[PDB]
DNA sequence: CGCGCATCGTCATCCTC
DNA sequence: GAGGATGACGATG
DNA sequence: CGCGCATCGTCATCCTC
DNA sequence: GAGGATGACGATG
């Protein structure tokens, strides 16, 4: 019981996997973001990348896999999952608390939520599940610039210290069809976020206006 | 045969001891190649294919199990493959597999690596240079599962035990050998090859800025980097080796932040400026506490001085026995002599073999010339009659087969290669190329007969250093591209201290 | 004969499989079971124990 | 034709030999022709006519080649005949 | 490697009424 | 200065 | 795939004395 | 006879 009493009033020390930011829960929380990554491999990429931006307005928390759908599920099953409980405990949401005024948003410990996953269909499914989870119980939060997405390239080319990024296969197909001197560049497919290196992560977080 | 019962004495002195011997064989490195059988199987499988492009780790482990006859589970092998590629501070001063992907940073104990299917790998440029391609014939192989399999060791041009360390726990024996610097090893080998006396060395690491102190033989102390920014703040720049940022934080900053059962909260604020390679901790505390820590010693307060010993120098031998080594120079001299014994073997193997290849080319050229002359008539002639005509000329069998037989010592005539050449060889455009090729082979054989085996090692060392220059240049450029430029760059006076008492045992 | 682990490795090597060897080994096992209720015909011979 | 002694390839330039070979009626690789006809949806090609080793210049192998071509003709006839 | 929990559409029961 | 306790590590269950 | 717990010999600290 | 609840299965997180 004494240990449980200590457990409170110290940010969220319940989960070791969480990498809390500096101003999380304190002042200027409206700008403190939070990065959600799928699995655990993407956590390595996010942590390796945060070396350049900082530790004040960014925090990383790894997920597990397919998030439980909440639009049609028993309340008991909702209480059973611990990952959702950790998500609420980190963010600070409340079930029956409407968020209409900006002060209600200021009450929370994090300003925005940036989700990043693989550039495949499975990441798209996970993002959809998260959007459904947020909309099912907080419709008002979807009109204040609260959620955002981080994207990565899916294939790169290389020839004489030159590279061209591509995010979608239709764009890569268009580049192949519209450009001569094709196949001179070395093709390299990217499937998982862990495939990228430290230099690529630094280049990704350098161009924030594109991802 | 049939066994009604089994005595415990025979049960222990005949079966469990086999497990002990196998465990010692698979958990202790060798003084010759500085590797273990698990690492050796992967390194051989990678040598079998060229692999000009990259390759996935999962398919690589599958190929290793396919050819190296590995029978211990792919899961235990993927971790070994990852261990053979890490290059961060504290892991390995030199790597054999290029790090394409994320092979674990210096934050979560190296266990934060991605899934094996997420990462790629490829042999480094230094792999084929340390192991010359002309040494496969020198060593002895095994025939597990009726299959040509990996050898028992390898012959590099540097002692691999002293460059990548060796940490293993076995039965009755253990291994613990720290790292060293490659340039010092090269200088010592070059000094010993002439005949001079080797110099004492010190365990070093790549990309490390902490201080190392030697007090007693086979004992060392390592100190990190601390600075005083202001009369209130303090900065920690570098932690010693065998220390992880997450573990150091959870085991030092957390106990110091809040008051413990018997100590008041010493530190007040701590902030982290972490990167992939360098760390930066900014701690704000009380000025009186800072003066107290200075009076006591900052290294002792924040646990920066770490000791290490060297008393487990146990390795195998060229025969297979174990020895308790005492000094690094002993390992260096033993490796030097073992390497010196094989120059004659390599020279005697390459000689004779090049001569036989040249003789085979000469026989093929003579056969082509005689056919152009029109003496040899092969039209509608029986194969047996043709062989009877060919032997009386002086033409012999395949010399490559002769060397293979001479090596294997420890259906009649053979003239297939003299008739397996297509008709394209019956033109002058190809006859000229064959003539120039045989002349080149004669020149190579003459140069080999003229040169001396020992100087070849120094040549190989020159090439290895020339390649290492480009390798380190690329490694530095990797950080130089990462170099942000504008960033917090706190600078402060540095306190360097040593234990007042050696306290030698 | 051939081992299942090396077989999955070769499949990922040539078939361009990008969904994890663990999800593929279960499929390889499913393509070999021949007990009552599983498959009236199999394509891979059951050498070993493929589940009762 | 080579056994007859009409084709002389001793120290003869590859291109000159091709020029002599084409005028005979010899064509390129039909396997390459089918591959091209399938792919529809560097000059002449006579590599396979010179990639045969000298072992083929004996009657012991000429008889085997003759029987093999006869077997291929029979197989083609059976295919043309069957349904 | 074993159990850890998730989607997604039909449906055979399974517990009330 | 003098003794017991314990986790640290790596290939495998 | 992540955490789950085990051997086995040396030893650097770590908690009493 | 008439309605809601729920786990069963398989390739993938
Ligand atoms: C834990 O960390 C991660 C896990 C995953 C999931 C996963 C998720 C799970 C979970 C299990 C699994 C597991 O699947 C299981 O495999 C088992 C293999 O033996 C057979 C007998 O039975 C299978 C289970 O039917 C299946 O459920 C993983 C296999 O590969 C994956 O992709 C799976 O139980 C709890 O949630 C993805 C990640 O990032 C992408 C992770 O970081």
């Amino acid at each position: 019981n004494k240990k449980c009493s200590a457990v409170k009033h110290n940010r969220i020390k319940g989960i070791p996997k969480l990498d809390d930011a500096n101003d999380a829960g304190g002042r200027n929380s409206t700008e403190c973001t939070l990065i959600l990554t799928e699995g655990d491999s993407a956590k390595t990429l996010a942590v390796s990348g945060l070396g350049v931006v900082g530790r004040d307005k960014y925090g990383v928390f790894p997920l597990r896999g397919k998030i439980l759908n909440v639009r049609e599920a028993s309340h008991k099953q909702i209480m059973e999952n611990a990952e959702i409980n950790n998500i609420i405990k980190i963010v600070g949401l409340q079930y029956k608390k409407n968020y209409e005024d900006e002060d209600s948003l200021k009450t929370l410990r994090y300003g925005k939520i940036m989700i990043m996953t693989d550039q495949d269909q499975d990441g798209s499914h996970i993002k959809g599940l998260l959007i459904n989870f947020i909309h099912h119980n907080w419709p008002s939060l979807l009109r204040h610039r609260f959620l955002e997405e981080f994207i990565t390239p899916i294939v790169k080319v290389s020839k004489n210290k030159q590279e061209m990024a591509f995010y979608s296969l239709p764009e890569f197909e268009e580049w192949k069809s519209s450009t001569p001197n094709h196949k001179k560049w070395k093709v390299k497919y990217y499937k998982g976020l862990g495939t990228s290196t430290s230099k690529e992560a630094k280049e990704y977080f350098a161009d924030m206006k594109r991802h | 045969q049939t066994t009604t019962y089994l005595t415990y004495n025979d049960f222990i002195n005949k079966e469990l001891i086999l497990f002990s011997n196998s465990d010692n064989e698979r958990s202790i490195p060798s003084m010759v190649d500085g590797l273990k059988p698990g690492q050796r199987k992967v390194l051989f499988t990678c040598f079998k294919r060229n692999d000009k492009r990259e390759v996935k780790v999962a398919q690589l482990a599958g190929s290793v199990a396919e050819m190296s006859s590995y029978h211990h589970g792919e899961m235990s092998l993927m971790m070994t493959i990852i261990n053979l590629a890490q290059n961060f501070v504290g892991s390995n001063n030199l790597n054999l597999l290029q790090p394409i992907g994320q092979f674990g940073t210096r934050l979560h104990g190296g266990k934060d690596s991605a899934s094996p299917r997420y990462i790629f790998t490829m042999l480094s440029s230094l792999a084929r240079l340390l192991f010359p391609p002309k040494d496969d014939h020198t060593l002895k192989f095994l025939y597990d599962d009726n299959q040509r399999v990996e050898p028992e060791w390898y012959i590099p041009i540097i002692p691999m035990v002293l460059i990548n360390g060796a940490e293993g726990i076995g039965t009755g024996w253990s291994c613990k050998i720290p790292n060293f610097d490659v340039r010092e090893i090269v200088n010592n080998i070059r000094r010993l090859m002439d005949g001079e006396e080797p110099l004492p060395m010190l365990p070093s690491y790549k990309n490390f800025k902490g201080t190392i102190e030697e007090l007693a033989p086979n004992q060392y102390v390592i100190s990190g980097e601390v600075a005083i920014l202001n009369s209130t703040t303090i900065e920690i720049s570098e932690l010693p080796v065998r220390t992880w940022t997450q573990t150091y934080k959870e085991q030092v900053l957390e106990p110091m932040l809040n008051g413990t059962e018997k100590t008041p909260p010493l530190i007040t604020d701590y902030r982290e400026y972490h990167t992939d390679t360098t760390v930066k901790f900014v701690v704000k505390m009380t000025e009186e506490k800072l003066a107290e820590a200075e009076r006591v010693g900052l290294h002792k307060v924040f646990k920066l001085q770490t000791s290490l010993t060297c008393n487990s120098m146990v390795l195998f031998d060229h025969v297979g026995c174990l020895k308790k080594y005492d000094t690094v120079l002993d390992i260096l001299r033993d490796f030097f002599e073992l390497r010196l014994k094989y120059y004659g073997l390599r020279k005697e193997w390459l000689l004779g073999m090049l001569g036989a290849e040249s003789a085979k080319l000469n026989n093929q050229a003579r056969f082509i010339l005689e056919k152009i002359d029109g003496k040899i008539i092969i039209e509608n002639k029986p194969k047996k009659e043709l062989i009877k005509v060919l032997i009386q000329r002086g033409y012999d069998s395949d010399p490559v087969k002769a060397w293979k037989e001479a090596q294997q010592k420890v259906s009649g005539p053979t003239f297939n290669y003299l008739l397996d050449m297509p008709l394209w060889y019956l033109t002058k455009e190809k006859k000229d190329e064959l003539c120039r090729l045989r002349n080149e082979k004669e020149q190579e054989l003459d140069t080999l007969k003229r040169k001396s085996p020992s100087d070849l090692w120094k040549e190989d060392l020159a090439t290895f250093i020339e390649e290492l220059e480009a390798v380190e240049a690329k490694e530095k450029q990797d950080e130089q591209v990462g170099l942000p430029g504008k960033g917090g760059k706190a600078k402060g006076k540095k306190t360097q201290m040593a234990e007042v008492l050696p306290s030698p045992r």
